[PDB]
């Protein structure tokens, strides 16, 4: 596809890994408006990803919005997992 | 990741079945390595969590050892 | 797909690098946790897996590994 659509989005591969509390978000990254990876991530916390050619700082708000200076093209959007 | 274990994340070759699984392997035999899984839309990155894992020196030795490596996430 | 659980009495590092490494080179493996206090109890999740066979493996790689659930 070629519109953002969260709510349309299947969920992410994921892995609960026991000796970490788990993460409230899904995190998917988009390339041109077309869904690239994506995976879980913290709420109220941030992380360094590699989005295509740069590293990016993102940071999560208690709703799981995420933000970060993205390059040209590339975006990555947050939403709460289900139980969240 | 909050408290004390690290989070990263590293996309691996994907020349077979066995090679992805040699770096499975590599990773989960790291010292300080809690836990490994296979993440990715298309199960081609290494999802590990432990405590004193070096991160650059986990990519040198997946590259020497089973095929291209390449660091995507710290968290 | 199940959840595996199995127990791998541990002499050392040296034996929980050997027995992690094994299961995580397994066939059809999605992910692997060591757990326990000891560092001692394998999780591993995957497709095809032969709990068996796995337990069979570490009995003879590592210790008198004990399978604790399939689900």
């Amino acid at each position: 596809k070629r519109a953002i659509d969260l709510s349309r989005e299947r969920d992410p591969n994921f892995f609960d890994h026991p000796g970490i509390p788990v993460p409230e978000c899904f995190w998917f990254m988009f390339k041109n408006n077309v869904r690239q990876d994506a995976g879980t991530c913290y709420s109220s916390w941030k992380m360094d990803m590699k989005v295509g050619p740069n590293w990016v700082h993102i940071k999560s708000d208690d709703n799981c919005n995420l933000s970060g200076d993205f390059p040209p093209g590339w975006i990555v959007l947050g939403k709460k997992r289900p139980g969240f | 990741g909050p408290g004390m274990k690290q989070k990263i994340v590293i996309k691996v070759p994907m020349a077979s079945d066995k090679c992805r699984s040699k770096a499975m392997a590599l990773v989960a035999s790291t010292g300080g390595v809690d836990s490994v899984a296979l993440v990715g839309d298309l199960r081609d990155k290494i999802e590990v969590v432990g405590d004193g894992i070096d991160s650059i020196k986990l990519v040198s030795a997946l590259r020497k050892k089973v095929g291209h490596a390449e660091l995507l996430q710290v968290s």
